[PDB]
């Protein structure tokens, strides 16, 4: 409780309000608010792994995960679908994958040409500190 | 810009026989067997301000189509040239294995990846595998590095340039009976920077000019160097695919038709380069 | 191969004046202004099967220490060599400008990145920013690319090769007074693959082997493409930063002191390439 309570969230980049996490042709990308269930993520603390899993409300047997190419993915449940969030300011988090890649952590990251992310896929890339703008994502309601 | 504006075949490092090839009906790019065809070819365009290249297909009935990572998906396709960020690429020579990583200007964390199973192109993040590494090479030296073929004059074909017999060499023009003395294996030599023309009827036997005879041409066993042996193939850009076989010993010496006689028996000779037409020739699959 | 066993300076494309530097008291690496000292030299070792290169600092005191990605941090240091995966690097050359993005063999996902606020080296994921891109060069070309300096034989370090005055354009040896006729500027013409020596009391007055009265040598207006102006600078490679100055026109004619003569006014000529001392020189800041 208090900290990321189970429920239905929206997921943005700090690079722009007015854009939401959504799946498209099987990638995850930030897109224009559609007020629909495609953009609503159900996030569930699983106390057995002290980590959280995140399902897509409109296809809720599919969870956020990643592939052996860089990308974050929607997939059926897997240990990869487990995430270990770090809050660093109201509603903003740096999502680390629970299980470490080599000796170093990875995170959701998203590229910006100039604080612009329009057509960009969400990927999984090494993390280091709390100071990477791209690694930062905000989860509301 | 070192190779800028060049015409090129990209093949996969994880499969030497697979080429970037554009599929006629629409805009798929696919990894395909060797093809000696415009569809196999791509010219590279540098942009000084974007500091990066785009890759354009020489599809003749679909000009101005270029390699294009589709917005957020994993998919590489060919597209109408908006001339946008998704349509540019950084070319990165590996220097170790001498191949290229091709990374998207749009987001250069992601790189071209060869999906060998399902024979199309995809994106992946950087790693050491050979799925992200690629061979880029001069369309001509690719089409001719090891091509076993027949040669026909620009003047009406098929009459093919052949050696007369396994027993007797020389070199004549004839109508295409399939006898392998008319089948002709051309193989590139990086060091010399030129191609030899082997005969099949007996390998080790290669197409040669002669010394103390200038016009005359024949076949002989390979020798050091040898300067007389070896040749330079050069296209004549247009709808084209018609080439010009030029000797290394004397660069003004081009393979000639001896007045372009169009009948069986004719000597094949070698001349100065004014041509043009007996000098010109095309080459193709048995 | 290509850059194997070669010996090199790395400078940041984001800021040309800062180079990779191995701070001498124990192992760190800093981005630091141009030195011309072993400190900013790095030997490039290839591992043909590892697929990738490692970069070894040339510090005399602590040889066999290389450039090395620290653990799960983003920092980068000079450390003892043990062929560990941290210690290798992919040298991916951008073909647009002739830059290099240098990626970790242990983890390509991220490549090294010039900090330049903290004069420092870290690892970051990729981008189009010039902070991840770098300039790799033969140290000799980097040292004598463009170098305002004084030239001295090894037989007399306190004495200096000079033009005699602004009017009298001959070249002798003289004790170092900080006067302009004693200072030169060395420039690489890369297309020519050789350097010229510009004297500093003259604009475009250049060290020349005047081939006609030769072996004598003096300064002349630069002219165009004389080819007796222009010189190669080769070290005596194992040790001491001492260079033979060989002439372009004639391979076996180098800069010469004319007997180990050492005394004010002694001639500087150009002579047959023998053992040395006579033939060796040393370049250094005014």
């Amino acid at each position: 409780r208090t900290f990321l309570p189970n429920g239905n969230y929206n997921i943005k980049s700090i690079f722009s309000g007015s854009l939401y996490l959504s799946p498209v042709s099987g990638s995850l990308t930030f897109s224009n608010e559609s007020s629909a269930n495609n953009q609503k993520w159900n996030v569930e603390y699983m106390a057995e792994n002290r980590c959280f899993k995140i399902s897509n409300v409109a296809e809720p047997n599919k969870y956020l995960s990643y592939d052996n190419f860089g990308f974050i993915s929607l997939d059926s449940l897997s240990n990869r679908c487990y995430w270990f969030p770090i809050k660093i300011a109201v509603n903003t988090y740096i999502m680390l994958s629970l299980n470490k890649v080599n000796e170093l952590d990875y995170a959701w990251d998203i590229y910006d040409t100039n604080e612009n992310i329009l057509s960009q896929p969400l990927l999984l890339l090494p993390n280091f500190d709390i100071y990477n703008s791209n690694q930062m994502f905000k989860l509301e309601k | 810009n070192s190779l800028n504006d060049k015409i090129v075949t990209i093949s996969c490092k994880a499969n030497t026989d697979l080429f970037f090839y554009q599929v006629p009906g629409n805009g798929n790019v696919s990894l395909f067997q060797q093809t000696r065809n415009y569809l196999e070819r791509w010219r590279i365009i540098y942009d000084s301000n974007k500091a990066a290249y785009k890759i354009k297909s020489m599809n003749i009935y679909n000009t101005n189509l270029v390699l294009t990572w589709n917005a957020p998906t994993h998919n590489i396709s060919a597209q109408q040239d908006s001339n946008a960020d998704n349509q540019y690429w950084l070319l990165l020579k590996d220097i170790g294995n001498n191949s290229f990583i091709i990374a998207s200007y749009k987001n250069p964390n992601l790189v071209l990846y060869a999906d060998t199973v399902a024979r199309n192109l995809k994106l992946s993040t950087l790693n050491n595998s050979s799925y992200i590494k690629f061979i880029i090479e001069d369309y001509v030296i690719s089409d001719f590095k090891n091509f076993t073929c027949r040669i026909s004059p620009i003047l009406a074909g098929g009459k093919v340039v052949q050696q007369v017999s396994m027993t007797n060499l020389a070199v004549n023009l004839y109508i295409w009976n399939n006898d392998l003395n008319q089948k002709w294996t051309i193989i590139y030599n990086e060091e010399k920077a030129a191609y030899q023309f082997f005969n099949k009827i007996l390998s080790n036997g290669v197409l040669t000019w002669i010394f103390s005879d200038g016009n005359t041409v024949r076949v002989s066993s390979s020798a050091q160097n040898n300067d007389a042996q070896y040749w330079l193939i050069n296209p004549v850009s247009d709808n084209y695919d018609r080439y010009t076989i030029t000797n290394l010993r004397d660069k003004t010496k081009v393979l000639d038709l001896y007045g372009g006689q169009t009948a069986d028996g004719t000597t094949i000779q070698v001349f100065n380069s004014n041509g043009g037409d007996n000098q010109i020739w095309t080459m193709s699959n048995p």
